[PDB]
């Protein structure tokens, strides 16, 4: 069958710009807010709204569709929520260079 | 529901084939089912008549043969399961290694 | 209650409601046994762990434990803190019940089949109103 | 060109004259050329259309009342326009209905009137495609009029414009 | 770089650095899935108009 | 509003036009994918200027698809909305949401909250119209509207009017 | 018509609007008639070049 | 069956680049996927119906 | 256009390359298996790539190469100027 026709443009990838996500950014992309640590319903026949499977984020199964996009499993790319932690915490791959910008800076007044 | 495009013709009521017989790509030697939960419907063809799917066993799809053996028993926990073996005779071809 | 988002085979073509449907896993697809028309072609057939959803629940739990290169005290301390969460201790009285039907089940030399009903028979029973005023004892022998 | 993330844009908007990001007052067209914006009022518009029509019926073929000049104009549509014109042939239709000046004459008038105000092109268009009979009227229904051209000269403005009225 | 070694490690700098990849390398476009620039994709194929009037 | 623009497009050629007369082809298609359609950046592409002095560049052969990508540059008549404009036109339709002006190839929606309060939607009368005291709105009258929001999607523009103010309504 | 259990045969039908037709199941309403632009899925034959490789 | 790196090589050795593509697309996962000018992610929420 | 070099300038090589042939064939085959006119006698032949062969002996071919330089200027060569001798 193949995936369906679209109107936008079809374009070839030039650059890649990586970066770090802002805070944000991160609530903005997001689709749906996760603060159950659950994935079904106290009756194990549909996800549970705001779980880690919830609905709005895509769907894995074959005879499904995502919640946001309506599309099928072989067309959704998958939607991203936001889980809004207590309190700050680091980045385990960046503690290093953390600790460097510490040490070049002021611990009071930033500079 | 599921039940696989191979043939169940050579199982009997019981879901095993008895010894003797030629099988070949895709059938069934194992019939087994186990019951489903309501409120799932699959590529739509759900409907209230089917109550079962389908778990069987069927031959590996390149291998063909004769059931030899066909035995059926408890284990530990009292459970039955069975064994089917399966007969072929191999003559050497332009790929066999000596 | 909610939204459908149900997805049904059927063949444009043929029109034929419900259709008769082949799926050729081998090729990956699935057909129209009446006209040969493909509805949905690529379908799919450690990274993950297993768990019962009929005696657990929905409960997604991880240890902490030793690696190849660890100190003591941090072990020590995470599982002092992970011990000290208020949602988790609820569901942690039935798993200690499980734990100890499991060992009077094992002790006994009976089957997996028998601690498994057992335990389902206490999860359904526990947490309700008749019975409160019952040691666990009688509940544990009762289940088994 | 430089990075470029989500920036706060000035919402389009009519009544500031904040016509977006592609419709600004200052143009490039593909010479390089710096132009203004080309807004055309409904008379205007009318008549470039059916310009282009004609011309475009020659090049195939070498290689009055409402009535009658809305048929004419439905002839020509479907001779000279391929498919799917669904939304050009509502278009002429809405533009015979609705225009207030019938000939080049008429229309060429018109523009050598209101460019003496310096206002925008897209307030000039407004005040050739709306009728009105009092400044008052102008005032409110083009906001942008306020505070940048005087009731003497409004006043004065729509007297001539109605004046060349055809029929 | 990432496809060779210290996978992990190198995307962490590139998103800390903010590197711009420019896919010019065979790397980056197998791994975007598109043509390199090697061999057969070192030139573009154009269509000429002045020679297809002249080939009838 | 109506603009004359500067506009460019991306048209694709099957290899079954690469004939001594494929420029043409190109002007054809240009006429049938562009004319009339919608664009929520430029608004309704309604006529192309110039229709004999089109810029046609050196067409690319797409790697796998084997058709010529062709960029395009023309002049155009294209009708763009904009908020907090006012326009007449046609009412088309009427129902118990309002009723649907159409203003060139647009078609403008008046909601009932943005009517005045005396303006009342009856449905008996036949076809169904807005009764007031003063005017009376159906389905072919003229209906002067000041487009109060517009969402523009990449090929589909919507827009929605009000008739609230003063010197809006029945012309 | 050969179908695909014949070398020289074919296993599916292509047309110009993507749809795919497995010719097992759909001899029931015949052999199909093919279109320009169409694409027939069929048994590589004879002196089609392939890319032959042994690991490592 | 694996198309590895190594075969990557041979085949970039060969200068079939159109090849190599085909292998690693058509001949395996292809997916389309909808790009936002503004920002580089895919976040594009498309109703493509 | 800074980076079109005028004709009269043009510092490549005027022999087509092997990858430049083997594109050029590929890319007016498919072309040709999509019902694309021919300008070329046939003389009785239905492989696409047979036929692209034959254009390209006889100089038929209505394409032209864009040899790209490394700083991002490139030179245009048509089908018919480039020397196939390789
Ligand atoms: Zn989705
Ligand atoms: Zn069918
Ligand atoms: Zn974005």
């Amino acid at each position: 069958v193949g995936q369906q026709y679209s109107s936008a443009p079809l374009r070839t990838v030039k650059e890649v710009q990586f970066g770090l996500f802002s805070p944000e950014e991160v609530r903005a992309i997001s689709v749906a807010k996760i603060r159950f640590p659950e994935t079904m319903d106290e009756t194990q026949t549909r996800a549970k709204i705001g779980g880690l499977n919830d609905p709005r984020l895509g769907s894995i199964d074959r005879n499904l569709k995502c919640q946001t996009c309506q599309e099928g499993m072989n067309e959704c790319p998958g939607h991203f929520g936001h889980i809004d932690l207590a309190k700050p915490v680091f980045h385990v791959g960046f503690i290093a260079k953390i600790k460097k910008v510490c040490e070049c800076v002021c611990m009071h007044c930033g500079k | 529901l599921r039940m696989k495009h191979g043939t169940y013709d050579k199982l009997d009521d019981d879901g095993l084939i008895a010894p003797g017989v030629r099988v070949s790509g895709e059938d069934v030697i194992i019939g087994k089912t186990t019951p489903i939960s309501p409120d799932e419907e699959e590529l739509g063809q759900r409907t209230a008549y089917h109550s079962k799917r389908d778990a069987s066993t069927p031959l590996r799809s390149t291998e063909n043969g004769i059931v030899d053996q066909v035995l059926v028993t408890t284990n530990q926990d009292g459970l039955k399961f069975v064994k089917v073996r399966v007969r072929t005779t191999k003559i050497p071809q332009i790929g066999d290694k000596f | 209650r909610g939204p459908n988002l149900n997805i049904v085979l059927t063949c444009p073509e043929c029109k034929v409601y419900p259709p008769k449907i082949v799926e050729r896993f081998s090729e990956g697809d699935v057909v129209c046994a009446l006209c040969g028309l493909v509805l949905s072609d690529k379908l799919v057939d450690r990274v993950g762990e297993a768990s019962n959803p009929l005696l657990d629940g929905n409960n997604l739990s991880t240890r902490i434990g030793k690696g190849e290169t660890t100190d003591m005290r941090f072990t020590k301390e995470l599982n002092k803190a992970q011990g000290k969460n208020v949602m988790d201790k609820k569901d942690n009285e039935v798993q200690a019940a499980f734990a100890k039907i499991t060992m009077l089940c094992d002790a006994a030399e009976l089957p997996k089949i028998v601690k498994d009903c057992a335990k389902e028979a206490y999860k359904l029973c526990h947490d309700e109103k008749t019975l409160k005023g019952k040691s666990m004892e009688s509940i544990m022998a009762a289940s088994i | 060109r430089r990075r470029r993330l989500k920036k706060v844009e000035e919402e389009e908007n009519a009544a500031t004259l904040q016509l977006g990001q592609e419709f600004q007052l200052k143009q490039i067209n593909h010479q390089g050329e710096e132009e203004e914006l080309i807004a055309l009022n409904l008379s205007e518009a009318r008549l470039v259309i059916k310009e282009a029509l004609v011309e475009r019926r020659r090049a195939f073929k070498r290689s009055e009342t409402r009535e009658k000049e809305l048929e004419s104009i439905d002839v020509l549509l479907e001779q000279t326009t391929g498919g799917n014109n669904k939304d050009l042939k509502n278009t002429m239709q809405y533009l015979t209905n609705f225009s207030r000046f019938r000939d080049q004459e008429t229309v060429g008038a018109v523009i050598q009137l209101l460019k003496s105000t310096g206002l925008h092109p897209f307030e000039v268009a407004q005040l050739g495609s709306l009728a009105c009979d009092t400044a008052d009227e102008a005032k409110t229904l083009i906001p942008s009029l306020n505070n940048k051209i005087s009731d003497d000269e409004l006043e004065r403005i729509l007297k001539e414009l109605s004046n060349l009225e055809t029929l | 770089r990432c496809s060779f070694e210290e996978t992990v490690e190198i995307l962490f700098e590139a998103g800390a650095s903010a590197e711009l990849d420019d896919c010019r390398g065979v790397s980056e476009n197998v791994i975007l899935g598109q043509m390199a620039p090697i061999g057969t994709g070192a030139f573009d194929v154009m269509i000429d108009e002045e020679s297809l009037v002249k080939y009838m | 509003m109506f603009f004359i623009k500067d506009l460019s497009l991306n048209i694709t050629l099957h290899p079954s036009f690469f004939g001594p007369r494929m420029k043409q082809y190109l002007k054809t298609k240009l006429l049938e994918e562009v004319e009339g359609s919608c664009t929520g950046k430029f608004g309704y592409i309604l006529c192309v200027l110039d229709y004999d002095n089109i810029d046609i560049q050196r067409g690319r052969i797409l790697p796998t698809d084997g058709s010529a990508e062709f960029n395009v540059k023309y002049r155009a008549v294209v009708f763009k909305p904009f908020k907090g404009e006012v326009v007449d036109g046609t009412v088309v339709s009427c129902s118990q949401h309002g009723f649907e002006v159409q203003v060139g190839p647009m078609k403008v929606f008046v909601t009932k909250h943005l009517m005045p309060q005396d303006l009342t939607f009856n449905a008996g009368s036949n076809p169904p119209s807005y009764q007031s005291s003063e005017d009376v709105i159906t389905i072919k009258s003229r209906i002067r509207v000041k487009i109060e929001g517009c969402i523009s999607q990449v090929s589909s523009i919507h827009a929605i009017g009000s008739i609230k103010e003063d010197y809006l309504g029945a012309i | 018509r050969n179908g695909p259990n014949e070398h020289p045969g074919a296993k599916y039908v292509i047309r110009d609007s993507g749809d795919r037709i497995d010719l097992r199941y759909s001899k029931r309403a015949g052999d199909i008639q093919l279109q320009y632009g169409w694409k027939v899925e069929r048994h590589i034959m004879d002196n089609d070049p392939v890319l032959f490789n042994r690991q490592p | 069956l694996r198309f590895g790196e190594m075969e990557r090589d041979c085949m970039i050795a060969h200068g079939a680049a159109s090849f190599l593509k085909e292998r690693l697309m058509e001949a395996s996962d292809a997916f389309r996927v909808h790009i936002c000018g503004i920002c580089g992610l895919m976040t594009v929420i498309a109703k493509l119906n | 256009k800074e980076k079109a070099i005028p004709k009269d300038q043009r510092a490549t090589t005027p022999y087509m390359t092997k990858y430049e042939r083997a594109r050029i064939l590929g890319t007016r085959a498919l072309q040709i298996s999509m019902n694309a006119p021919v300008f070329v006698d046939l003389e009785g032949e239905t492989d696409p790539l047979r036929i692209a062969m034959k254009e390209l002996a006889e100089k038929k071919i209505p394409l032209v190469i864009r040899r790209y330089l490394p700083d991002g200027s490139f030179e245009d060569w048509s089908v018919e100027e480039l020397i196939v001798d390789l």
